[PDB]
Order: C-alpha cells, then sequence, then structure tokens
C-alpha cells in the first residue's frame, strides 16, 4: 500500500518526511513542502505557510502548483488559478472536495493533498517521483536517517534543514525560528504510552514506530492540553496508511467527535461509503481505512436527499433530476 | 529629403544616391557585467555567468598594460543567486591596484583612498552617490554602478579594437569569435568559455543553468511579470528606446533577477537602471521613468542632496570653483542618482550651501 | 607533508602576500596568472612543474586542453565545425579548411544570419532571404532566394514555406513539398543540381547549398567566396553581427521590425506590424508548451547542451508550441526542436531524438513489401549516389543530417527520387528534370546513355 | 486513448456499464444504475461513476462552434476519410459518425496535441476497417507516421508496419505460440522474428533467440538471475 510515498505536517510542527524521519521545526514563514526538483520538468510545487491562531500552530496558506494549475488553499477558501470555486471542484486529471473532515486535492497521477483546515497536512506521491523531490518532505529515495540532512556532506539539524528549504515573498523578509529551549513535562501521567502501547494500535507498532509520536505527543503535553490528541491523530493516519488496521482509541474524553444522527465516528472505516445511489460501491475498492462519519453495516447513505444513512429499501430514486 | 543627414552617436548617414551613404565615427566600446550574472562584451553578446571566483573581466591580451578584474561571489541557497562583489583594476602588470568594493569603499594598493583622488592620470571619482567612476590614462574607463546593487561598465577608446581579451571579449565587431579561449578555438557556450578566465585555480567551474527562477514562487511570478512588464511597454517611459535598443534581453535579465533576487525590489530596480544606463550610452534621455516604482532610492538620500535623473557631467564642488579640479574634466555617459542641487555646492564637510556660504581656498587656506 | 612529488607550503615562513597553494602554477593558471591578496597553506607541485589539478604534477608541456566543459589529453583529436584541431602544449592546432557559412530561417520566422546573429520576424509577404544583386552594381551578382510563409489549410498561422531560387537567368519555386522550373532565360545546362538529402531538398550551386525541410525550415550554406557580397534576411556574410540589420537603403537599425519591413519584394505589400508574444496571448497552451520543448533539457540533449548554446532554440521552441493555436502543434514543437539538431549535428554529434513517442518519422513506407533498404539515419551520407547523379560525386558535400535513407544494395544500386527506391538501372532527365522510364520517348527515347535520338 | 473492448457471446445481456448491457437491444443501453432507461447521454454517463462524491459532468459543448478558427484546418484534416484512401472501405463500413467525431476532436484540442487527437480519431475507423474485411494502410509519412525504425538496431530490419498483424505473437511471455483470444489484425508494427532469433521480446521489443524469465508479478529478467531460485532453460526453477 502506501507504504513510504506519504509526508505529513501535523500539530506544534512536526514534520514527517516519506522515509520515515519526524522533526520539529517551528518556521512561520513559507517554505517549500515539496517539489519536483530534480527533472527536467517540474510536475508539482506545494508550499506551506505556518501561523499562529492566538498560539495555535496552525497552516494559513498551501500553494499547490501542478501542470501549469495553480490551488492555493487558504481561509477555508479554495483559489483555483485565481478564481474562488464552490467545492467539489473537477476537472480531468484533477479533483478538490471537502470529503469528511478535510479539503482534498487529487490530482491524478500526480499528488493527494489532505488538509485538515487547521493543522494537519499530508501528502501522497507517485512512485514515480521517487528521488526527484526536494523539500521539507524529504528525497523520496527510501532511506530516512542518512540523506535528507548532508548539505555537501555536512549533517544539519532539523532548524537548519527547514531553513534550507525556506522561500520568501517578493516584498517579504521572514526571519528564522531561534532554536526553543530545554522541555520538560514529558509524559507524566502516561498517557501518551497508555494510549499508543494500548490495544488500540496494537498492529501499528508491526508497521510505523512509535518513539518519535510518544515525544510529540510529550512535547503537546508541555502545551496546551486540549491539544494532545494531534499525534494520536497522525499515527492513526499513518498506520492506516502503511496497510494496518488502527483500531478505535476515542473515547468521551479523548478529543471526543460527533457525527451526525445516523453516522458514526470511526477510525479505520471503508473509505467508499456504500450509498443506494451506486449501493454496492464499496465492493471491490482499493483504498485503506479511513476515519470519519460511516454508516451502520446494512443502511447505506442516503446522498439523494441526505436523510442520513437509510436502509436500502427505503430510499429514494432518481430520474431526470427528479426525486421518487 | 534628399541633402539631409543624421547622425548616431556611432555613425553618421546621408540621404543621397536614393540610399544611405553611412560612415562610422569613432565609438568607444562598452563592457558591462549587470545583475551580477549577465555580460553584454565589447561585441555585444549578451550570456549569462552564474560564477563564484574572479574573472579577468577584460584584459589587453599582448601585454599587461591593465587588466580589469571582476569578483562574482554566490549570494543565496541556490548556485544561480550572485552578485557582483568587487572591481579590481590591475595596472602595470599588478604593479598598481584601484580596487571598488561594493559598499562603496575604494582601495589604492590594499590602502582605504577616500575620493576623489587624482595620480599617476588615474582619477577616481563619484559623479553622484550612486556611480564610481575610475578613468585612466591607459585609454579605458571604469563606471561602476552601486545603488542598488553593484554593476559595472568599461569603456574603450576605440585604438585598442581588436586587441583586448577576456571575458569581454576582443573587441573586433564580430560576435561569433568572443569565445576564442587562449587555445585558439571558440568555447561553445558562455561558461565553458568563462571558466577558462578564472583567476584562482582552485576556483570552482561555473555551470549552464536552465532553472528559470520564475518557475518556483506564483507570487514572485506576478511580482516581476507586473513590473518588468514595463520594460516592453510601448506606451511606457523606456518606448522611446525601444527603436534603437532592443529590449528583450533586458527584460529577460529583469525576469531572471527578480524572480531570482532575494531582494527582488534591488534587482528589479537594478535591471530598470541598467536598461535606462545603456539607453543613455546609446544617446536617449530617459526621464522620470520611477512613477510609483523604486522610489525608496529617491528617499534614502543623504541630507542636503537630492536626487537627479541626469547627471551629466561634474559634481560641483565649492573648492574646484575656487581653484579649478583635474577630476571634473571627464566625458562619461550621464548616470543618475544623488547630487548637490545646481547651483549648489559640497562644503569640505560634505554638507550642500550655496555658493554664498561658501569660503574661497587661496593656497589650500580657508577664508570666509 | 604530502604524498606525491607536490610538496607542502605554509606562508607562516613567508611574508604576507606571497603566492599561496590558490596561486599553484597549474594547467588553468600557468596562462592567465593568478590574483589573490592572501597566501593559503597547502600542497604544491615542486618548481618547474604544474598540476593537473588532482593532486599530480605533470611537466608544463603536457597539459591537458580544456574544451566545452571537458577535458583532453595531449595528443587527442577534436573536431570543430569544419576543421579538426589537436591538442598541443596547451593549445589547439587545427587545419585551415575553409567552413561553409550558414543562414537559417525556420520556424514562426525564427532567422540566424550568415554572421551568427539571431531574431524574430513574423512577415507574410515575400521578403528576400539572400542575393548578391545588392551593391555598386546589382547586376554583377548570380543568384536570389525569396520566402514567404504559406498556411497549408486555411488563412492563418504560417504552416510551410515557399522558396523562389532564382539563379542567374533559371528559377525553382520550392512549395507545397516539391519543385518546379520556370527557366525563362538562356536555355542552357541547369546550373544547379537538385538532391533530396534525408528529409530536405538541397540543391547544389557549386558555390551555395539550399536544404529545405518540405514544411519550415530552410538553412543556406554558402562558400567564403560569396563573403560580404550577400545581404536580404540573412546579413551580408561580413563576419559583423551587429550591423546586419542593414535595410534596403543600407541604413543599420536596432529593430528587427524594419529590418524586415525593408525586404519585402513588392512596396505595395504593408508592413508587418508588432509581433505579439505567442504565450502570453494563449495561456493556456504555455503549460504544454514548456513540456514539449523540456525535450532540450532532458538526457536527449545532454551532450549537445554543452556543445551548441541552446537559450534561444529553447525560446523558439516555446514560443512555437505556444502560437501554433490553429492546427498542427506537433509540426511546430517538431521543426524548433529540428533546428536545433541540426544545428548539433552540424557542429560535431550524431544526436538522435527522434522518438516514436516524440516526432516520429515513417520510414519504413518506402519499404516494398519487406525490402528494407529504407533506413533511418540521424547523419546522412555527404553525397548520394542518386539516379540525376549517377557518378556519386557532389558539388557542395553537406554533411550529415536528419532523414531516412536507403542503403541501395549493389544489386540495385542506384536510388531513384520521384519514386524513392533502389533501382538496377536509371531513366533519363530532360532539361526541365522530368523522369521517364527506359525505352520511352520524349516530348528520342530513353537508353542506357540516356535521352537520345 | 482507444480501447476497444471484444467479449465472447457468454457473456451477453449479463454486463452493463457505459459499453451497455449486450443485448442486441441498442435503444435502451441507455440504461442507468438504477436500470431507467433515459433519452440523454449526460444521466446515462453520471450513473456509472465510481466515487458519487464526484460532480457530474455539465453539458458537453459542441467542440467546433466553440473554437472556429480550428474547424476549418479540422475539416482538411478529417477530410481523408472521404478521399480515395478510404474510398474502399466507406462502402463496408458507415462514416458519417466517424466523420463527426473527427471533426469535433480536431476542433476540441486547443491546449495542445492535436495530431494525436486527430490521428486516434482516424484509427478508430481504421480498426473498423480492419475488422470489417479491409486491410486498409493510410498512415502517410506526412500523415499520422508511426516510427517504427526505432525498435530496429543498427541495421536491424525484422520490425516491419503491418496494417494488420498476425492473429497471434510468438512473444517471450507466450513461448508457445497460441493464444486464448485471437484478435484480428490491427495497426502497428510488428518484427519479423528469424529463425536463429525467433522469440519476440516486449520488454526490449526485440526478436532474440532464448527468452528470460517472469514471475508470479510479472517482473523480467536475464537468464542466469536470482529472484527476489534463478533464471534457466526452464526459467525461475528451484
Ligand atoms: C476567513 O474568511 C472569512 C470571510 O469568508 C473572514 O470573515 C474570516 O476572517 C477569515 N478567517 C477566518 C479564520 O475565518
Ligand atoms: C538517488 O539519487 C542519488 C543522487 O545522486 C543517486 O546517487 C542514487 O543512485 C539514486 N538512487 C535511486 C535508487 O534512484
Ligand atoms: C549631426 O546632424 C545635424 C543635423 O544635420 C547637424 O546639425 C550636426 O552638426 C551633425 N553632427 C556633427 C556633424 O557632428
Ligand atoms: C602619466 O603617465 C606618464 C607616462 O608613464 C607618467 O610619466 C606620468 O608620471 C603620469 N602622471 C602624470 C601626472 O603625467
Ligand atoms: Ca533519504
Ligand atoms: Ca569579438
Ligand atoms: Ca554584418
Ligand atoms: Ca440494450
Amino acid at each position: 500500500a502506501h507504504n513510504g510515498r506519504v509526508c505529513s505536517t501535523w500539530g506544534d510542527f512536526h514534520y514527517k518526511t516519506f522515509d520515515g524521519d519526524v522533526f520539529r521545526f517551528p518556521g512561520l514563514c513559507n517554505y517549500v513542502f515539496s517539489e519536483h526538483c530534480r527533472a527536467a520538468y517540474e510536475d508539482f510545487n506545494v508550499q506551506l505557510r505556518r501561523g499562529l491562531v492566538g498560539s495555535r500552530p496552525v497552516v494559513t496558506r498551501v500553494v499547490i502548483k501542478a501542470q501549469g494549475l495553480v490551488l492555493e488553499a487558504s481561509n477555508g477558501s479554495v483559489l483555483i488559478n485565481g478564481q474562488r470555486e464552490e467545492l467539489p471542484y473537477s476537472r480531468t486529471g484533477l479533483l478538490v472536495e471537502q470529503s469528511g473532515d478535510y479539503i482534498k486535492v487529487s490530482i491524478r497521477l500526480v499528488l493527494t493533498f489532505l488538509w485538515n483546515g487547521e493543522d494537519s497536512a499530508l501528502l501522497e506521491l507517485d512512485p514515480k517521483y521517487a528521488n526527484q523531490t526536494c523539500g521539507l518532505c524529504g528525497d523520496f529515495n527510501g532511506l530516512p536517517a542518512f540523506n535528507e540532512f548532508y548539505a555537501h556532506n555536512a549533517r544539519l539539524t532539523p532548524l537548519q534543514f527547514g531553513n534550507l528549504q525556506k522561500l520568501d515573498g517578493p516584498t517579504e523578509q521572514c526571519p528564522d525560528p531561534l532554536p526553543l529551549p530545554a522541555g520538560n513535562c514529558t509524559d507524566e501521567e502516561g498517557i501518551c504510552h497508555r494510549t499508543l502501547l494500548g490495544p488500540a494500535f496494537a498492529e501499528c507498532h508491526a508497521l510505523v514506530d512509535s518513539t518519535a509520536y510518544l515525544a510529540a505527543c510529550a512535547q503537546d503535553l508541555c502545551r496546551c492540553p486540549t491539544c494532545p490528541c494531534a499525534t494520536f491523530v497522525e499515527y492513526s493516519r499513518q498506520c492506516a496508511h502503511a496497510g494496518g488496521q488502527p483500531r478505535n482509541w476515542r473515547c468521551p474524553e479523548l478529543c471526543p467527535r460527533t457525527c451526525p444522527l445516523n453516522m458514526q465516528h470511526q477510525e479505520c472505516g471503508s473509505p467508499c461509503t456504500d450509498t443506494c445511489s451506486n449501493p454496492q460501491r464499496a465492493q471491490l475498492c482499493e483504498d485503506h481505512c479511513v476515519d470519519g462519519c460511516f454508516c451502520p453495516p446494512g443502511t447505506v447513505l442516503d446522498d439523494i436527499t441526505h436523510s442520513g444513512c437509510l436502509p436500502l429499501g427505503q430510499c429514494p430514486c432518481t430520474h431526470g433530476g427528479r426525486t421518487y | 529629403s534628399p541633402g539631409t543627414s543624421f547622425n548616431t552617436t556611432c555613425s553618421s548617414c546621408t540621404c543621397s544616391g536614393g540610399l544611405w551613404q553611412c560612415q562610422d565615427l569613432p565609438c568607444p566600446g562598452t563592457c558591462s557585467v549587470q545583475g551580477g550574472a549577465h555580460i553584454s562584451t565589447y561585441d555585444e553578446k549578451l550570456y549569462d555567468l552564474h560564477g563564484d571566483c574572479s574573472y579577468v573581466l577584460s584584459k589587453k591580451c599582448a601585454d599587461s598594460s591593465f587588466t580589469v578584474l571582476a569578483e562574482l561571489r554566490k549570494c543565496g541557497l541556490t548556485d544561480n543567486e550572485n552578485c557582483l562583489k568587487a572591481v579590481t583594476l590591475s595596472l602595470d602588470g599588478g604593479d598598481t591596484a584601484i580596487r571598488v568594493q561594493a559598499d562603496g569603499g575604494v582601495f589604492l594598493n590594499s590602502i582605504y583612498t577616500q575620493l576623489p583622488l587624482s595620480a599617476a592620470n588615474i582619477t577616481l571619482f563619484t559623479p553622484s552617490s550612486f556611480f564610481i567612476v575610475v578613468q585612466t590614462g591607459l585609454g579605458l574607463q571604469l563606471l561602476v554602478q552601486l545603488v542598488p546593487l553593484m554593476q559595472v561598465f568599461v569603456r574603450l577608446d576605440p585604438a585598442h579594437q581588436g586587441q583586448m581579451c577576456g571575458l569581454c571579449g576582443n573587441f573586433n565587431q564580430n560576435q561569433a569569435d568572443d569565445f576564442t579561449a587562449l587555445s585558439g578555438v571558440v568555447e561553445a557556450t558562455g561558461a565553458a568559455f568563462a571558466n577558462t578566465w578564472k583567476a584562482q585555480a582552485a576556483c570552482a567551474n561555473a555551470r549552464n543553468s536552465f532553472e528559470d527562477p520564475c518557475s518556483l514562487s506564483v507570487e514572485n511570478e506576478n511580482y516581476a511579470r507586473h513590473w518588468c512588464s514595463r520594460l516592453t511597454d510601448p506606451n511606457s517611459a523606456f518606448s522611446r528606446c525601444h527603436s534603437i535598443i532592443n529590449p528583450k534581453p533586458f527584460h529577460s535579465n529583469c525576469m531572471f533577477d527578480t524572480c531570482n533576487c532575494e531582494r527582488s525590489e534591488d534587482c528589479l530596480c537594478a535591471a530598470l537602471s541598467s536598461y535606462v544606463h545603456a539607453c543613455a550610452a546609446k544617446g536617449v534621455q530617459l526621464s522620470d521613468w520611477r512613477d510609483g516604482v523604486c522610489t525608496k532610492y529617491m528617499q534614502n538620500c543623504p541630507k542636503s542632496q537630492r536626487y537627479a535623473y541626469v547627471v551629466d557631467a561634474c559634481q560641483p564642488t565649492c573648492r574646484g570653483l575656487s581653484e579649478a579640479d583635474v577630476t571634473c574634466s571627464v566625458s562619461f555617459v550621464p548616470v543618475d542618482g544623488c547630487t548637490c542641487p545646481a547651483g549648489t555646492f559640497l562644503n569640505d564637510a560634505g554638507a550642500c550651501v550655496p555658493a554664498q556660504e561658501c569660503p574661497c581656498y587661496a593656497h589650500g587656506t580657508v577664508l570666509a | 607533508g604530502c604524498a606525491a612529488p607536490m610538496v607542502y607550503l605554509d606562508c607562516s615562513n613567508s611574508s604576507a602576500g606571497t603566492p599561496g597553494a590558490e596561486c599553484l602554477r597549474s594547467c588553468h593558471t600557468l596562462d592567465v596568472g593568478c590574483f589573490s591578496t592572501h597566501c593559503v597553506s597547502g600542497c604544491v607541485c615542486p618548481p618547474g612543474l604544474v598540476s593537473d589539478g588532482s593532486g599530480g604534477c605533470i611537466a608544463e608541456e603536457d597539459c591537458p586542453c580544456v574544451h566545452n566543459e571537458a577535458t583532453y589529453k595531449p595528443g587527442e583529436t577534436i573536431r570543430v565545425d569544419c576543421n579538426t584541431c589537436t591538442c598541443r602544449n596547451r593549445r589547439w592546432e587545427c587545419s585551415h579548411r575553409l567552413c561553409l557559412g550558414t543562414c537559417v530561417a525556420y520556424g514562426d520566422g525564427h532567422f540566424i544570419t550568415f554572421d551568427g546573429d539571431r531574431y524574430s520576424f513574423e512577415g507574410s509577404c515575400e521578403y528576400i532571404l539572400a542575393q548578391d544583386y545588392c551593391g555598386d552594381n546589382t547586376t554583377h551578382g548570380t543568384f536570389r532566394i525569396v520566402t514567404e510563409n504559406i498556411p497549408c489549410g486555411t488563412t492563418g498561422t504560417t504552416c510551410s514555406k515557399a522558396i523562389k531560387l532564382f539563379v542567374e537567368s533559371y528559377e525553382l519555386i520550392l512549395q507545397e513539398g516539391t519543385f518546379k522550373a520556370v527557366a525563362r532565360g538562356p536555355g542552357g545546362d541547369p546550373p544547379y543540381k537538385i538532391r533530396y538529402m534525408g528529409i530536405f531538398l538541397v540543391i547544389e550551386t557549386h558555390g551555395m547549398a539550399v536544404s529545405w525541410d518540405r514544411k519550415t525550415s530552410v538553412f543556406i550554406r554558402l562558400h567564403q567566396d560569396y563573403k560580404g557580397r550577400v545581404c536580404g534576411l540573412c546579413g551580408n556574410f561580413d563576419d559583423n553581427a551587429i550591423n546586419d540589420f542593414a535595410t534596403r537603403s543600407r541604413s543599420v537599425v536596432g529593430d528587427a521590425l524594419e529590418f524586415g519591413n525593408s525586404w519585402k519584394l513588392s512596396p505595395s505589400c504593408p508592413d508587418a506590424l508588432a509581433p505579439k508574444d505567442p504565450c502570453t496571448a494563449n495561456p493556456f497552451r504555455k503549460s504544454w508548451a514548456q513540456k514539449q520543448c523540456s525535450i532540450l533539457h532532458g538526457p536527449t540533449f545532454a551532450a549537445c547542451r554543452s556543445q551548441v548554446d541552446s537559450t534561444k532554440y529553447y525560446e523558439a521552441c516555446v514560443n512555437d508550441a505556444c502560437a501554433c493555436d490553429s492546427g498542427g502543434d506537433c509540426e511546430c514543437f517538431c521543426t524548433a526542436v529540428a533546428a536545433y539538431a541540426q544545428a548539433c549535428h552540424d557542429a560535431g554529434l550524431c544526436v538522435s531524438w527522434r522518438t516514436p513517442d516524440t516526432c516520429p518519422l515513417f520510414c519504413d513506407f518506402y519499404n516494398p513489401h519487406g525490402g528494407c533498404e529504407w533506413h533511418y539515419q540521424p547523419c546522412g551520407a555527404p553525397c548520394l549516389k542518386t539516379c540525376r547523379n549517377p557518378s556519386g560525386h557532389c558539388l557542395v558535400d553537406l554533411p550529415g543530417l536528419e532523414g531516412c535513407y536507403p542503403k541501395c544494395p549493389p544489386s540495385q544500386p542506384f536510388f531513384n527520387e520521384d519514386q524513392m527506391k533502389c533501382v538496377a538501372q536509371c531513366g533519363c532527365y530532360d532539361k526541365d528534370g522530368n523522369y521517364y522510364d527506359v525505352g520511352a520517348r520524349v516530348p528520342c527515347n530513353c537508353t542506357p546513355s540516356g535521352i537520345q535520338c
């Protein structure tokens, strides 16, 4: 599956490259989050801008440039080639949607960009882009620990590394984040260890190592104590992307989620929600676990009038745009 | 009508025989390095050079009468972000050295020398706050721009035609021979030719660049296009020069610079200034071209001075009106910059006062 | 503190200012003369020898010669244009054979004059590409070449060209993919020869060879005799590219539009207006254009990019792929890249891009039912033992150029252009150049001798 | 850009999607997901989208009307279907709708790649003729050329353009030379593999003597190579 063709950015400036690295980088300018830069002609150029909401680390603007298409996501709005468009916007090879809790831009055979809207942002790239990319997401050569941080045979700190992949505005001179002093807190109550090493992500321990995620959970605990679940969410996403089946870890106290009356909030639900417009879409799907709202088995979704998930034999039909 | 003639700055043509009978007035050649990367040779062979070394910019290669050297240094994350950082006129087989740095400091034999200076027929002076003129008696003349960034212009008395060597080419009115290296064969590309003229063997060879800096950032694209388009606008102030100098290489320079420059305003204004100065070299007086653009170069002027679009000659000094000035009989193409306003003179303190406030100097003695 | 004969040098003992290891006598800096205000400590070859730059030491009479981002040992040879050089004592010694000057006129109006100048002129009327009929006497010239842009299916963007090769009192019209002959003056023997060089019509005149891609590219190669005595849109061939913008009345202008508007054949024709940048007009092609033209920066053209400057060729490619908004796109991109292909061919290289995905060239077409003479060669033979030239010699020996040629076996050793095949014996060409089979009467019969009676 | 699917008569009446339901009843082939036969193409297409989240396609726009300045060129290019090149086939295969398709496609491709559009629009008719009864060979060097000397290495002359290929190919993957669904001739160029090198290899596109090996996933190796067992005359063995 999507073994090592994924990079991510979450929570308190935590960056995860394709090959498995994790590092914190508290930058606050525009950065080349990834880019086709070892090719005669570039295919994609995805950039991030990270900012502050009062104190919360967020992503304020993404600019994906791909094959002559410019896509600027910011302020809860999407600009396609300079024009605002209403979601979803679809064209040959491109589709952008408000699917689930996020904004997902899939440029078929190029990339898959999920953006939760505030802090998370995840890139899936084609296997043919190996070794030809460069940016915070790394080089996609498959070797994590050895080739991202050697600038002319010298090893760099994540602050320096993230500062190399910097890009100022035409009239902007953004500074660099001075190193954060030592940390504190750690996991005193054991919440990170109890959850991450708990039952839910059992098989996730067999695919993705949790050490960096444990550290990030502790570091977020040092930050506000309503925002420690970002690392758990990211670990769920990564475990789902490697191939393993994450299990439900959310409890009414552990960052509770809500879904509509007939829709349940699941970790690892089938991405293709069967809906009696196409009540058998979920037959031979190929896509890993995805989190979001889902329907209890048997009662497919009703996308024709949006009455929630409905039994197969009580949902409407459509003829010529007329509901029956 | 028949009987009429018109003279360009480089030639004169008479309408007769139903044709133009054209003769060539003498023309001092003009090499230049602009943007820190682009080179316009004496034969007008524009080519970009992304190098990190000191390069023999021009040298009368029969002997070592003079050797204008340029040190070009990498200025950014990418290997194609370069700046000119010095201009080292080496003279008399290296016996004399005039080194104009990037901040304006001028060194005579590695000793700081304020300006103007006048010795060994060499005259160093600032026509304005933007330019430094190094007029030598050997035939050439250097004109170095500091504001907004560092650019160099080299002027040759036509007698040296077909004799020089170096980066700027042999000055023989032939664009195909410019890449004739010392091995007797024309090199292929710009950088292949330049990597034969490095000063130090330990330098890193220049490489050929295809990566347009414009393709990287979209806001950089919009900014650079929206401003550098002022070059090719037929309604623009620059338009007057279009019928003489083709502005396409200048537009390409402006695009590349601004899309690549860290202070892209600096490189944008440098490219526009370069086009303006080349046009003034051909004999066109572009004025009032900074409408809503590059005005921070108006405002940053030293106190008691003001900007001037046409500084066509001498800086008016009080000492000079007292006891004349050997500095001030030099013909240079009219450059722009900050200067004392007309009718006013700068005293030895550097401040600008009218003529009535300034003493007359007898034997070098101040006399109110 | 070193191993090779090169020994260490330290500036602590010497007074400041001595030439340090940076001013090391080297195969490059032995010749220029080093400059540095600071000494550096390092390993330096012993006096009498220099360094190769790799820590070795070499006698100064064996320094490798550097050429075009490369390096050649002493005794290695290279080829530049029409002459060959050999590396000796950090110099190149080259033969002194004269090299055929070259004008290029291709694409949407890109011109490379005889003197190496380059510009773009998008005209519509008839324009004199070259002529000797300009001078204090216009009547002592010989030839004249006019061109104008044909639209091949409409009246819009250019799709092909049309050439009018006047050669003394003769005339040839090159259009639609073939030639003609409108000889009006004295009816003697033709002062030209005609050949099918690959994908080109090539016409020799013993001092001037024209090559037409049959769609839109014209490359002319002139002997050194015609130097300075030509004019038109290929310049005046004076090894001085600054003044090549010389109009009809010889008033060198700085603008290409006026230079072109001068050389229109008919004063009644209207002057071309301001050319408009293609990619700005049609941004929705632009991206595709770059993706197509990026072939120049790829490993297909890795080697040549160090032998021929390809900035302007790439700009022309992108502008042409942006401009062709009325149909026939692959042809525009193909010819824009093929001009660079020919430049590489002429410089020193045999480059073969032409992938089945990218600008394919159907050359199996002339293969009859498995007969396999017709093979694609990236660089053709200098002269072809054609039906029209049974001798096998040629007047202007052109170098290799793209196109597919027949490997005419000894059993059928004559290449016949009018049928495009390898055949045993040829027919006959009349004065106008029409072809007939042996034994067929001409409006006299045809025999091994030819047309006889 | 063209897919031609050929099914046995077994699957008659039991398939669906955008190729109809294969029932020898063309009026009702616009049967949507819920089998509500419509008189409109847009609804029938919108039914069979995989992901219901995807937006429905809007009204298709007539290409030649949109971009009139291409139309003339398009017609001049598409007129190849009326010329004597296709004089014979026009009596065996109805070419009205094919010509309309050619003109529409050559009008539509205003963003680049025009020759491919025209080439495939004509090649659909070429395959119609090829299946019907005729080995038509248009494909002139001026019009839709097909580079087939490319796989010819250094004067080797196996690879020739045949307008109708052999019903089965003795490929490297199929050393038997037999085939399951014998397709008739179709355009392209094929190698005339000589007896000395009688195996056509697709992964190198060449006539060679002895073949290598394919694994379960289908990757290829040269003989004498171990697989992530070695490669031998048997193939992958151990
Ligand atoms: C987003 O856009 C809305 C208008 O659409 C604006 O009112 C708001 O301030 C912007 N920012 C946020 C964080 O909502
Ligand atoms: C990846 O790129 C590096 C960069 O030079 C190269 O050395 C290496 O061989 C490449 N490996 C793969 C598997 O692409
Ligand atoms: C240039 O031409 C003008 C107009 O005839 C004339 O007045 C002027 O003297 C000329 N310049 C010379 C001769 O240097
Ligand atoms: C100018 O150059 C001459 C020639 O070498 C030299 O003799 C003289 O000292 C220099 N200075 C002056 C003021 O003439
Ligand atoms: Ca790596
Ligand atoms: Ca020259
Ligand atoms: Ca000339
Ligand atoms: Ca049916």
